[PDB]
């Protein structure tokens, strides 16, 4: 229920404590102009096979 | 700056200035009318001035002033850096959004005239690559004295 | 007082005890000692308090000069339990007074800071300006020393 | 005796050659540390003790020799791969 | 103390020019001449200079002349036309100075009493050196040395002022090449940069090559002392400093995915366009 940030173990009966980057938002960001640039190729495409 | 030179009341009543066989009048300045509507022309002259430039004087003012050692290998490092890599791209995202939708649009309104009346300092190629161009050389910049600095040093 | 400056003036709390054998017995005039300490229950409770102030003494140094620390040896450098020591580190943590974080299966703490990618690195560019603008000023300086004495 | 080589000194060499007993290391390396004639730093789940120095001292003409050694090494090092940047981006040079 | 002097540049100028007026007969290969200076804080600012009848011998070395005389009547001039200028101290050209500059600024510190000298360069103009400045202390000596007067350094640089850089811009105007460039102009910051990186490594390659040969006496004080705070700190540990790559990686990742994309994108809408342009006008010409 991401309460807590941590993780078990069974073969040591062991929990732990970890921390997390918050510095995805380059990455985010970076495949979703992707999805900008996607949609300009098959607009492209399209104009080109609409005249030679 | 610009230097003048009295005429005398001889030629008073024919035309002062008694230039002659050269071309090189035309130059250096035009009468402005802000010093025409004083004494120019029928009391002194306007006369041309260049500069005596020379060598041991000239790199030695340049290469002085203007020099820094140490400053074309240093980092500004990455804090700075990265934050301002994080920036640029999200709005450059909107920008390709932003240049979306004039791809996908592409009708037929006489399409000079349909740019001519969609003018708002915007898009097309100006608001493009630019950006581009500056996360290109911000990053070249970053990196190769990166690169260089862990091979120099040990 | 002096003892209490920094830099542990190397310490150690049963030296302590046996520095002051005299606040209960002699002394030029002993009466504040014998009133503050050499009493009974509000003695009692000034001795657990400066029992209390030593060991947060050594708890500061410790995060100074020390990426780690075992469970056992911290224990015999503070005079006490390893229980006792779980309880001092647990309520001062929870003070967020001292950053410090344990590992109780294996008994070994550390003081490390929380490490971060680019800070690291930030360091490594600020060790190598310093490097690149010192040997400069030295160079700088070697050419100097070498002009004046050429001329004598 | 090692400039910083492999500056991570293990305990036992310190506790042989001082011939101090192997508990009494980290007492006299805090002394140490607390006078500043050394800024490192201490583990003790490895007992191994890691060195940053900053004090300065006389150095005996043989550690010139040495000295020239390791900044000869370091000539042929800036000098040679800079002859290899210059001649790969000649042409954007100017 | 002083802290750093700052170079008007008018002053070097107005030694180029009067090593070239006795430069026709020039053959003393020195100028000795006054300069003017604005005390501002424990950092100094020079703002003029003017010169001054010197000859010199070098034999027996110690037969020279200011002229008191000149030095009066002219300062006093310039501080009738400026009321804010006064001396500062000195200069001479020549840039290995002379055994005679013990005694011109053991002089004229009775004109200024923290009196400063600075060696200019006229003919060497090449490498990384603009001026030098020199200062005078007399302590006991050090711990172990006898006593002498020992010139000593004082850092320098070449300042500026508004209404001056203007001249500056407009009597050079033949490079004109600003720092924007930031493909071709910072690279070759980085190649000339590296260019003084080994030469400051071929100077201190001499320096003790010729006092462990051992001709020079070993300054005890600061001249490997401070090397020895220096030679410790090129810390190349790998395997965290390994780690630092993934972030190489990172400054990568904006690089390629962005920047080769778009780019060759939008030079492919150039083509359509013009494809478009060029045959839809060909077929209209008939």
């Amino acid at each position: 229920d991401k309460k807590f940030h941590g993780i078990l173990d069974q073969g040591e009966g062991v929990l732990i404590i970890f921390d997390e980057p918050p510095v995805d938002k380059t990455y985010e960001a970076a495949l979703e102009t992707i999805q900008n640039m996607s949609k300009v190729v098959d607009s492209l495409y399209n104009k080109a096979k609409k005249l030679t | 700056i610009d230097a003048f030179r009295l005429i005398n009341a001889n030629m008073m009543v024919l035309g002062h200035e008694p230039r002659q066989t050269t071309s090189n009048l035309g130059h250096l300045n035009k009468p402005s009318i802000q010093a025409l509507i004083h004494g120019l022309n029928r009391h002194y002259y306007s006369i041309t001035i260049n500069y005596r430039k020379n060598e041991l004087e000239q790199k030695m003012l340049l290469n002085l002033h203007k020099k820094s050692w140490m400053e074309g290998l240093t980092l500004q490092d990455y804090s700075e850096h990265c934050k301002h890599n994080e920036s640029v791209v999200k709005e450059m995202l909107e920008l390709a959004k932003n240049y979306n939708k004039a791809v996908e649009e592409e009708d037929k309104m006489t399409p000079e005239q349909l740019a001519i009346k969609n003018v708002g300092k915007q898009d097309p190629k100006r608001h493009l690559e630019e950006h581009v161009d500056v996360l290109m050389t911000s990053n070249i910049v970053q990196c190769l004295a990166a690169m260089l600095d862990t091979v120099v040093f040990k | 007082l002096l003892k209490l400056f920094t830099t542990m003036e190397l310490m150690r709390w049963s030296t302590l005890v046996e520095d002051y054998g005299m606040e209960l017995r002699k002394g030029s005039l002993e009466s504040p000692a014998t009133d503050v300490f050499g009493s009974t229950e509000e003695g009692e409770k000034r001795w657990k308090d400066l029992k209390n102030r030593v060991v947060e003494h050594n708890i500061r140094i410790m995060a100074k000069y020390y990426t780690r620390i075992t469970m056992k040896r911290m224990a015999q450098l503070l005079d006490l339990s390893v229980d006792e020591s779980e309880a001092f580190l647990s309520n001062l943590v929870v003070n967020k007074t001292i950053f410090a974080k344990v590992d109780r299966l294996a008994g070994i703490i550390n003081f490390q800071r929380p490490k971060d990618p680019n800070n690291l690195l930030n360091d490594w560019s600020q060790k190598l300006n310093s490097l690149m603008s010192l040997v400069n000023k030295t160079t700088h300086l070697i050419a100097k020393e070498e002009m004046i004495h050429n001329l004598q | 005796t090692r400039p910083a080589n492999h500056r991570q000194l293990t305990f036992e060499e310190i506790a042989k050659s001082a011939k101090i007993t192997v508990n009494e290391v980290e007492l006299l390396v805090m002394k140490a540390l607390s006078v500043g004639l050394v800024k490192g730093s201490i583990d003790e789940v490895d007992k191994r003790v890691h060195m940053t120095w900053v004090q300065p001292r006389v150095l005996d003409l043989q550690q010139i020799k040495g000295m020239k050694d390791r900044l000869e090494f370091w000539c042929t090092d800036v000098k040679s791969m800079e002859m290899l940047v210059e001649h790969q981006a000649h042409d954007i040079l100017t | 103390a002083v802290q750093k002097v700052v170079v008007h540049p008018l002053v070097l100028l107005s030694v180029v020019d009067h090593f070239n007026r006795i430069g026709k007969v020039g053959n003393q290969k020195r100028v000795v001449g006054v300069l003017l200076g604005s005390w501002q804080k424990k950092v100094l600012d020079v703002s003029n200079s003017f010169a001054v009848p010197f000859d010199e011998d070098d034999k027996d070395d110690s037969v020279w002349f200011l002229d008191h005389d000149y030095l009066e009547n002219m300062y006093g001039m310039f501080k009738k036309v400026n009321a804010r200028e006064r001396i500062v101290g000195w200069y001479h050209t020549g840039p290995k100075l002379h055994k005679n500059d013990i005694a011109i600024n053991e002089l004229m510190k009775r004109y200024c009493p923290n009196s400063v000298l600075v060696i200019i360069d006229v003919k060497p103009k090449d490498l990384g050196l603009p001026t030098e400045a020199y200062i005078s202390v007399e302590e006991v000596h050090d711990d172990g040395t006898p006593t002498s007067k020992t010139f000593e350094h004082v850092t320098s640089e070449i300042g500026a002022e508004e209404a001056e850089e203007v001249g500056v811009e407009h009597l050079l105007r033949d490079i004109k090449d600003t720092t924007v460039g930031t493909l071709s102009q910072r690279i070759t910051n980085q190649v000339h940069g590296l260019k003084g990186l080994n030469s400051k490594l071929l100077d201190i390659r001499s320096y003790l090559e010729k006092v462990a040969t051992g001709k020079l006496p070993i300054n005890h004080q600061i001249i490997y002392q401070l090397q020895d705070v220096f030679n410790l700190l090129p810390d190349v540990s790998l395997q965290e400093f390994v780690k630092a790559f993934y972030l190489k990686t990172n400054d990568q990742m904006v690089v390629v995915y962005l920047a080769s994309l778009i780019r060759s994108v939008v030079a492919l809408h150039n083509l359509i366009n013009n494809k478009i342009a060029n045959r839809d006008a060909e077929k209209k010409e008939g």
